[PDB]
């Protein structure tokens, strides 16, 4: 019948309403693997190992040596962390609220700062390493990126 | 680790081959070398092969031999289908049917072995647990021949070998080994083999199938006015509830402790019953509802050794099955606004939805991030890989779910929707022949072939 039609205007509208908040959402998630020590509990053994960016040096080395088991988890922790080095802005009014809501219950020169950051985790040698290995478009377009 | 040197020291096996059994380690170096090259296996294993290995475990009658053999029936620990029909016919003929270990009921569980001066020495398993806690040479012996044969038969019937699983099913009941299991006075090691044996030849059967998550077709008439937690459940609505219980039992006992995985005896206690938990859920025995707890039970196991790292892979898996469920229940509440719809508030309702009962955590979801963290800076591959994909998919969860929701198709059409279940039940046999008369399969086919811009469609 035409019962699709009316199926498809709604998925529509849904999804253009939700657009304000995917990135939203994306932008939490950012921000918490930004300071993933600010997470778990204080003073714990994970404090002292995830104190100096733990796990951003062992995302870089999965990213490094991810390429061939999966390209897909590679070019998204690469968009990831080319995000998180890419500043941050109103993800609109509609969005704020929940974005602060989100970061609130997952959690209880600053672009140069966090350029940096990442360049001491080592993320020079993943952009080259990277670059110089693959033909494979994204791969390499997406180090060109970062 | 290497395909060309094993290919190289494979060019001559048959002075290898032919040498085996002369008290020099070889036969352990000949399955060893056969472990990984499939098409080695298939080149080199033949009855001769097979006949003198049992012959060989006959005459020794050590338990080494039979770990050897059972070795050679999974390749990469995928199958061997040829191989693992040489060994099933070779080790089910009642002729050799004299190495194995009898086990029967009693009023408890008895063990009756022919020994190796052809006797024929009865025990109850409680005893024999019992003697061989204080130790002895025959106790030992006994256990370990009862270990390795228990292993033997379980990787025999790995995959579908319904050829073996049809005999020892029958040989070892499924309420005989949830009696033996729930006992908690034998070995551990022992109690693990029998888990191990129960998820490979009474859980993987025909009757239990696998199940998909995000079905991405649903029926019309199926949705209804308003789906509720329980509906996700209710609306789908076996024989094994004593095993469920006790997976459940003791899964609970593994959370409620510290250092969960400790002690080694219970450490594979611990990764058989995660895999017959694993198992079970993605054979859909479990409800959303129990889903909920089960997974907030396995998220406790995991917060704050090869076999932990493969539990904790289990444990993952168990994680990404539920929250597949629970993206499928998403939609099916997304479907049902639409249907309730027959404008703005639908929008409202959404926003709700995927903001909650539908929540797998018991801190406002910390303990997923928290968890999922500290496997990432964890050292198994596999693990920071599912680690990093859960971390990357949980934060994200709003973008999944609408292009979910572009990918479900309805079915409200008239008798051709009607179509989709006829072709439905005919995948339902054609699935059941491919598991285990061919003109049924052939007519199927050709079904098929006639059934499939409607080509789109």
């Amino acid at each position: 019948k035409n019962i699709i039609e009316k199926l498809q205007d709604i998925i529509t509208a849904l999804e253009e309403r939700l657009k304000p908040l995917v990135q939203a959402e994306l932008s939490v998630l950012v921000d918490v693997l930004h300071w993933p020590e600010l997470l778990f509990l204080e003073g714990s053994e994970a404090y002292q190992r995830c104190e100096s960016g733990g796990f951003l040096s062992k995302l870089i080395q999965h990213t490094k040596d991810l390429m061939e088991s999966e390209e897909k988890l590679c070019i998204k922790v690469l968009r990831t962390l080319q995000q998180m080095l890419l500043k941050k802005t109103k993800y609109g009014d509609r969005g704020n609220q929940l974005r602060k809501m989100l970061l609130q219950n997952y959690l209880q020169s600053a672009i140069a700062a966090t350029q940096c950051r990442l360049d001491k985790e080592g993320a020079t040698k993943l952009v080259c390493d990277l670059i110089t290995s693959t033909k494979n478009e994204k791969i390499f377009q997406e180090s060109i990126g970062l | 680790d290497y395909r060309k040197n094993q290919e190289h020291i494979a060019k001559q096996f048959g002075m290898m081959q032919s040498q085996i059994g002369y008290d020099i380690l070889a036969e352990d170096t000949i399955t060893a070398l056969l472990h990984n090259n499939r098409k080695l296996l298939e080149k080199h294993i033949t009855k001769t092969e097979v006949e003198t290995f049992v012959s060989l475990v006959r005459k020794n009658r050590e338990p080494r031999f039979l770990d050897y053999l059972s070795d050679l029936c999974v390749s990469n620990h995928i199958a061997i289908p040829v191989t693992q029909e040489l060994i099933c016919k070779c080790v089910l003929d009642p002729k050799n049917s004299d190495i194995l270990i009898r086990t029967e009921l009693r009023p408890e569980v008895w063990l009756t072995w022919t020994d190796k001066n052809n006797e024929h020495h009865e025990k109850s398993v409680r005893q024999l647990a019992q003697e061989a806690r204080a130790g002895n040479a025959h106790d030992e012996n006994v256990l370990s021949y009862y270990r390795y044969q228990l292993k033997l038969f379980a990787r025999m019937c790995l995959d579908r070998q319904y050829l073996a699983i049809d005999e020892i099913s029958q040989q070892l009941g499924v309420d005989l080994i949830f009696l033996c299991m729930a006992d908690e006075m034998l070995p551990f090691d022992l109690r693990a083999s029998f888990c191990h044996l129960m998820l490979h030849v009474h859980v993987d059967r025909d009757p239990q199938e696998l199940v998909t998550p995000v079905k991405f077709a649903r029926l019309w008439t199926e949705i209804p006015t308003a789906i509720t937690i329980k509906d996700y459940d209710s609306n789908l609505n076996n024989k094994f509830a004593n095993t469920m219980e006790f997976v459940e039992d003791y899964l609970n006992n593994v959370v409620s402790e510290a250092v969960p995985f400790a002690n080694e005896e219970k450490n594979k206690l611990t990764f058989e019953v995660v895999s017959l938990a694993h198992n079970l859920i993605y054979f859909g025995f479990y409800s959303f509802s129990e889903l909920l707890r089960l997974t907030r039970t396995l998220l406790g196991i995991i917060d704050c050794d090869i076999v932990v790292m493969e539990t904790k892979l289990k444990i993952l898996e168990i994680l990404q099955f539920i929250l597949n469920v629970r993206l499928d229940y998403r939609i099916s509440y997304l479907l049902s606004v639409f249907k309730k719809e027959f404008l703005d508030r639908i929008g409202e309702q959404a926003e709700a939805m995927f903001g909650s009962m539908l929540e797998v955590d018991d801190e406002g979801g910390r303990m997923f991030l928290r968890v999922l963290i500290h496997l990432t800076m964890h050292d198994y591959a596999p693990l920071v890989s599912g680690a990093l994909q859960l971390l990357f998919k949980h934060f994200s969860q709003r973008q999944e779910a609408m292009h979910t929701f572009k990918q479900v198709q309805l079915l409200i059409s008239a008798q051709d929707v009607e179509n989709y279940k006829v072709i439905k039940s005919e995948l339902d046999r054609l699935r059941t022949m491919v598991e285990k008369n061919y003109q049924i399969v052939k007519g199927i086919l050709e079904r098929l072939n006639k059934m499939c811009q409607m080509r789109k469609k």
